[PDB]
RNA sequence: UUACU
């Protein structure tokens, strides 16, 4: 007491009262104001100091705690730094201090009357201030930073470490917090108005480098140098100088290669296995050496003169390659504090929307075919950047055009118009004329076209919209500035539709169109892995800068010649509101018009081409109607993501045709492509790679784009994950644990617990210690997530709390007048963060009777039926095959606390919220609505699959519904229901029919054990001989293959001794989503694949049924099949678990690996898929205990009901 | 008793897997001599010597 | 109050 005296402080373990220590602490420290002011400042810490430390390596260092008068006495307003033009028409164009400069609270008011511009301003600035400053991820702010100020007490024992220090000086008032969170009336509200103005985002710093203190990545006494740094950029904006601090203080590390220079690196194969390891002597070239003076100035100015000491230091006392990659993760959470950079969007539209020229202007095309307007119909280009692109692309409108032409548009609108989002519109008068219940639906986009389903097919459909202004979207990310994107109505995005399913078709063509993120493990990275750890390469990984800006107008038309070039050829009729026709053709040299015979896809594409209004247009609170002068390009379209790919395709390849054409070499090998990240690879002499760099950055240079500059031997990154040496770099402080902002699928439930366990499992590679994260991510777990507030009725208000009090403490509140609800919140146990329904987080060794602890689960383990397991764990299952009993103790899960966590379970209140909403609306008004839909599409026989998904149940077993077509076409409409919202009346009769849930549950309680579980109760015995070590252990010995993987680690080891990536499993995995949306992470639960492969291994004779529930094509229907039959080697149905390639990406994905570690006596081998069982349990145990792996290979002993289980 | 803390021995049996080589022996001076290494004992210890 | 891959 308080949480760095108490037992699991210093064991770190859980005893059995250990762990009551920890629920009575937590939760008094959870659900007060006060309790929480207690904590965090206590009297009796000292002030710190100067201190001194060793900053992650094996020197030493020290540093001062220093914080500027600009934070502990700000100035005042001073209102000429968000200044005005002349008129109130926008703010003063070149003005800096974008963002919210730190100016002490008090200061801004209003003193004139509700109108006359400038209050309007100041209501604003208001908002930016008290509103846009807190994005929360789990809990308020308050409980968020004590979340990383308790467990930092609970891992290092002590209170010595001067985060805290930082936590006391930037604020401390005496009676209470500076400043709170409302959360009902939204804002941010102070307690002291002379504390400075941006502090409520020095939380979130602080929260940032106390995870980055607990990750290992920064030690205590660089953390001094990191928020010494922090608080020199709060002087006069705190996200404006970290903005320019953010380009130079990562750019270093390429001279710390340098000066390393010599160092032992691993090699790669083609098929990513470690083959080798060799010593590669990372030099970089001659004329990079040349952009180290230039550099090293821009080092010694721009940055703070402690955070450049500390550069300064890595330069020069870096002796191997893994010395680098410490200093410069941990130089990066220097410049991070991982918080969205959120201000109104009327600061940044001048900054990130506004289209740039940078220096060339681009010329237009010899346009040769017009129809009757003069405008652009078939056009070719003319000897400049455009007909180096067109070199290469207009070779592609032969194939495309039957590719092209194959698809049937009509059904691919309705499958693209998916998502629901919005439409621009608020629908009008209209909204009256088409219902109540239609109207609340009008968000979505597979809403507002079957409100307008009969308009589909006139041709005034899509000239009815350009009347309708784009509206400008806002979307902010970690590091970038605050950027917009254009949120286009249906029929704007209609005219961008063809040009996305034209330029879609180049993916599959043409590798170097590159990868999508579907794999979320190695093989994202298994092409820059390879090309690293070769010789003779010089890597060039170019962003441009700022690419929605730059493509003008002009440069946009290089992507329109390819997408008309391949409609002329094609032969689509219909596509929409057109059909193919006989048009008066202009024909350029010729004087007089000429019919030709063009088809829909052709007029369409014109049009579109034609007509293009890019402006956006944000409504103000402040200004009239905001409008982007236009240029740019509108980045929601269709083809946001095609064109930027299929363009620098054209630009990069077609160079090394015309490099070709006047005589010299290519001497590019292969480049990938997402737009706009280009990263291409060369090889040769080091004069002949830098002759043809030049020209990609010259031809860039001269496309209008601002390509930045990057290139190195040794050093490469795309889709913002670096790769060095053949080693992977983290990026650890892009996944911000603490910030959300997305006003989108909040949850406070079991799903804000799914939202810690994905984003954990994102940094476990991140991490120079994972067991720390772990910590790290329990008590934020326990303290943050914690409280589920419902809003009950009175009369079931008095037994809604008898009932639950029984078990677990629910909150009591204070009574209500005239709302007719009290408020209650219940407080969801310890245990309930390790629950398999729950939270699904891996625990810490508990107590079994005796007691001899459990194994300590690792960040590897995995997820749904085997935190059920645990359970049993406790039970002492060594023991109990010693019985030959299926019995439980119930005494020791209700003294920790597990039963009491298992009601909450059986009480269902996540569904239960759902099935209200889904009571409540008719579905005779949604059938009406979604027969309309199937009227633009298929045309008949989407029926056919509602048909096939009902045959198939009733005949067998259950299909369920997000997956089969025609109900995702009736699930599509639901989302807007599901938004548009919980309110009261509908929240009265959640409160009764859970109050119905609850008194049967309550009126006794057992742990409910199952027939389908047996299936656990095996369990591992250590002997006394080793395992080998598998050869690509020794390469992957040095250096820093990973964060985690350092020598002698646990992540190291579980590469050693589970081993191996195969290529075999994620590569069909890697074609199953190229059928269905891929562009991330994509983790193994993909609701076709399990759902079918249930279907195949048992059961399928009915497996020709439900692919036309699918409507899979006869090639969709190929993929999946093959990745069936080798999902029949590994493993069961009948035994659940889930991870995610996200959470283990160089370990293996097979439990055929761990086959070779655990041997079965063969008397157990008992059941047909049984060999393919005891795998996984081989497979898991290993992950699972891998902190307690002394290399030895354990051996299975299992329950003999176990044994009686599998048969059958 | 002791058992060194498991990463240390996680090591251990990276060690004894992937040993190597070291010991030269060259020194190597000139010696007009007889390189006397190793003694012999006698074959049997038969006779007092009063 | 809210975009596409
Ligand atoms: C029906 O019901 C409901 C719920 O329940 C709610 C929620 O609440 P909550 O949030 O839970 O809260 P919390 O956060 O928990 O808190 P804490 O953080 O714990 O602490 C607190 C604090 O807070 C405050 N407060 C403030 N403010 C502002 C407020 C408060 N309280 C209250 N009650 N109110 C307000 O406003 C303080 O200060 C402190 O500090 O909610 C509900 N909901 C609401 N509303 C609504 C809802 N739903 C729907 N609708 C509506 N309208
Ligand atoms: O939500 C998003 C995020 C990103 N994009 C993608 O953004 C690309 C354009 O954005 P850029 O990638 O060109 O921005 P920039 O790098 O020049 O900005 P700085 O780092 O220099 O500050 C587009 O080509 C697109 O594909 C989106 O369309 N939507
Ligand atoms: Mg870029
Ligand atoms: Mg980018």
């Amino acid at each position: 007491t308080k949480l760095h005296n108490t037992i699991f402080s210093e064991t770190r373990k859980f005893t059995r009262e250990s762990f009551k220590e920890i629920e009575h602490l937590t939760a008094r420290l959870a659900n007060d104001r006060v309790a929480r002011h207690d904590f965090l400042f206590n009297t009796s810490i000292v002030l710190i100091s100067d201190y001194s430390g060793e900053d992650s390596n094996g020197n030493q260092l020290q540093a001062t705690i220093t914080i500027p008068n600009e934070i502990i006495n700000p100035k005042e307003y001073d209102p000429s730094d968000y200044p005005l033009a002349e008129d109130e028409s926008f703010f003063k164009q070149g003005h800096k201090y974008d963002y919210l400069v730190t100016f002490r609270a008090g200061s801004l008011t209003n003193t004139y009357e509700p109108k006359t511009k400038m209050y309007k301003l100041h209501a604003a600035l208001d908002k930016l201030m008290h509103v846009k400053q807190r994005k929360s991820r789990f809990a308020d702010l308050w409980r968020e930073l004590c979340a990383v100020i308790a467990s930092l007490d609970v891992w290092y024992q002590t209170t010595n470490y001067p985060l805290r220090t930082y936590v006391k000086l930037l604020f401390h008032k005496g009676d209470e917090f500076p400043f709170y969170e409302s959360p009902s009336q939204d804002r941010i509200i102070f307690n002291d108005k002379s504390v400075a103005s941006i502090l409520p985002t020095f939380v979130y710093t602080c929260c940032q480098v106390g995870t980055a203190i607990m990750s290992g990545i920064l030690t205590h006494v660089e953390s001094i140098v990191a928020m010494n740094h922090f608080l020199h950029c709060a002087k006069d904006s705190y996200i404006d100088e970290k903005l320019k601090i953010k380009g130079i203080g990562r750019s270093w590390y390429q001279e710390a290669l340098h000066n390393v220079c010599q160092a032992t690196v691993p090699v790669w194969s083609q098929f990513n296995e470690v083959i080798g390891h060799r010593t590669k002597s990372t030099s970089e070239p001659h004329f990079v050496s040349s952009t180290f003076i230039s550099l090293r100035a821009k080092r010694a100015e721009l940055l703070y003169p402690e955070f450049n000491a500390y550069i300064n230091r890595a330069i020069q006392l870096s002796k191997t390659q893994n010395d680098v990659a410490n200093y410069y993760a941990a130089c990066r959470a220097m410049t991070n504090d991982g918080t969205f950079l959120a201000t109104l969007t009327e600061l940044s539209l001048d900054a990130a929307v506004f289209p740039r020229i940078e220096q060339h202007l681009v010329t237009r095309p010899a346009v040769l075919m017009s129809n009757t307007r003069h405008e652009s119909l078939k056009q070719k280009y003319t000897n400049g950047v455009g007909s180096i692109a067109q070199s290469y692309l207009s070779s592609f409108t032969d194939e495309i055009a039957k590719r092209v032409n194959g698809r049937h548009h009509d059904e691919a609108w309705l499958n693209f118009l998916t998502t629901s989002s919005p439409g621009r519109k608020l629908t009008e008068i209209e909204k009256l004329e088409v219902g109540g219940d239609v109207a609340a639906w009008s968000n979505s986009r597979i809403v507002m076209q079957a409100v307008f389903a009969r308009e589909y097919r006139t041709p005034e459909r899509i000239f009815k919209s350009l009347k309708a202004p784009i509206k400008l979207v806002e979307r902010q990310q970690s590091d970038r500035r605050q950027r917009a994107i254009s949120g286009l109505d249906n029929d704007r995005l209609f005219l961008s539709f063809m040009p996305y399913t034209i330029g879609k078709q180049i993916y599959e063509l043409n590798d170097n169109a590159a990868q999508g993120k579907q794999a979320g493990n190695a093989f994202d990275i298994g092409e820059m892995l390879y090309w690293t750890s070769q010789r003779n390469v010089l890597l060039s990984s170019i962003d441009v800068a700022g690419m929605d800006a730059s493509v003008t107008t002009n440069t946009k038309d290089i992507y329109n010649t390819f997408v008309l070039d391949v409609a002329s050829k094609c032969t689509v009729p219909r596509f929409g509101p057109y059909y193919a026709k006989n048009m008066e053709v202009f024909e350029a040299g010729n004087r007089q018009s000429q019919v030709r015979y063009v088809n829909a896809a052709w007029q369409a594409c014109a049009l579109e081409a034609a007509n293009s209004q890019t402006s956006t247009s944000y409504e103000s609170e402040i200004f009239g109607q905001v409008k982007n002068a236009e240029g740019t390009y509108p980045s929601g379209r269709a083809d946001t993501s095609t064109h930027h790919t299929v363009l620098l395709q054209g630009l990069v390849r077609g160079n090394e045709l015309k490099r070709a054409s006047d005589g010299k070499n290519s001497c590019l090998a292969t480049i990938k492509i997402l737009g706009d990240d280009i990263m291409e690879i060369f090889q040769g002499s080091e004069s002949d790679t830098y002759d043809h760099a030049v020209s990609n950055a010259s031809i860039l240079n001269e496309s209008g784009f601002a390509t930045t500059a990057e290139l190195s031997q040794n050093s490469i990154v795309l889709l913002q994950q670096l790769v060095v040496n053949g080693t992977f770099w983290g990026f650890a402080d892009r996944i911000s644990l603490w910030t959300r902002e997305d006003t989108k699928d909040i949850g406070r439930l079991n799903l804000a617990m799914m939202e810690l366990n994905a984003l954990i499992d994102d940094l476990v590679f991140r991490v120079r210690r994972p067991e720390g994260l772990k910590m790290l991510g329990f008590f934020c777990g326990a303290i943050c997530l914690r409280r589920f507030t419902l809003s009950v009725d009175n009369k079931l208000y008095d037994s809604t709390y008898n009932n639950l009090s029984k078990y677990m403490t629910l909150t009591k509140y204070d009574k209500n007048p005239d709302s007719d609800s009290t408020l209650m919140s219940l407080i969801l146990p310890l245990a309930w963060l390790f629950m398999p329904r729950g939270g699904e987080y891996p625990a810490y060794p508990f107590e079994r009777r005796d007691g001899t602890f459990t194994e300590d689960e690792s960040m590897f383990t995995a997820r749904g039926a085997y935190k059920r397991r645990l359970l049993y764990d406790v039970s002492n299952i060594g023991e109990m095959i010693q019985q030959n009993s299926m019995a439980l103790d119930d005494d020791l899960l209700h003294e920790y606390g597990f039963t009491g966590a298992l009601l909450l379970i059986d009480l269902n209140i996540l569904d239960l919220i759902d099935e209200v909403k889904k009571e409540d609306i008719s579905p005779v008004k949604v059938s009406e609505l979604a027969t309309s839909l199937e009227q633009l599409g298929k045309l008949g026989e989407r029926e056919k699959s509602r048909r096939a998904a009902s045959d198939l149940k009733i005949r067998g077993h259950a299909l369920s519904n997000d997956i089969v077509y025609g109900y995702g076409l009736q699930e599509k409409i639901q989302k807007s229901a599901m938004a548009t919202k919980e309110t009261t009346v509908q929240s009265k009769r959640v409160s009764s029919r859970l109050h119905d849930v609850i008194v049967a549950k309550t009126r006794d309680y057992k742990i409910s054990t199952i027939p389908a579980d047996a299936l656990h109760l095996h369990e591992f015995e250590v002997e006394d001989v080793t395992v080998d070590l598998l050869p690509h252990a020794k390469h992957t010995s040095y250096s820093s293959l990973a964060y985690n993987m350092s020598f002698g680690s646990d992540g190291w080891f579980a590469f050693a001794l589970l081993g191996g990536l195969d290529r075999s499993a994620n590569l069909l995995r890697l074609d199953v989503a190229s059928i269905r949306g891929n562009y991330h992470k994509f983790s193994y639960d993909d609701p076709v694949f399990k759902q079918g492969y249930k279907i195949y291994k048992s059961d399928a004779t009915l497996l020709n049924d439900f692919f036309t529930a699918i409507s899979a094509g006869p090639k969709e229907q190929g993929i999946l099949l093959r990745a069936f039959a080798y999902y029949s080697l590994y493993g069961n149905v009948e035994y659940h678990y889930v991870l995610s390639p996200r959470q283990l990406f160089f370990l293996s994905d097979n439990p055929v690996s761990a086959e070779r570690l655990v041997r079965i006596p063969p008397k157990y081998y008992v059941s047909t898929q049984c060999r393919a069982l005891y795998n996984i349990f081989s497979y898991l145990h290993i992950l699972r205990s891998i902190a307690n792996n002394r290399g030895k290979r354990l051996k299975m002993v299992l329950h003999p009901g176990l044994i009686a289980y599998v048969r059958g | 008793k002791k058992p060194p803390t498991v990463v240390q021995s996680r090591t251990d049996v990276f060690n004894e897997q992937f040993a190597n080589e070291a010991l030269h022996p060259m020194t190597k001076v000139i010696f007009n001599g007889l390189d006397v290494n190793t003694e012999v004992q006698p074959l049997s210890d038969d006779f007092k010597q009063i």
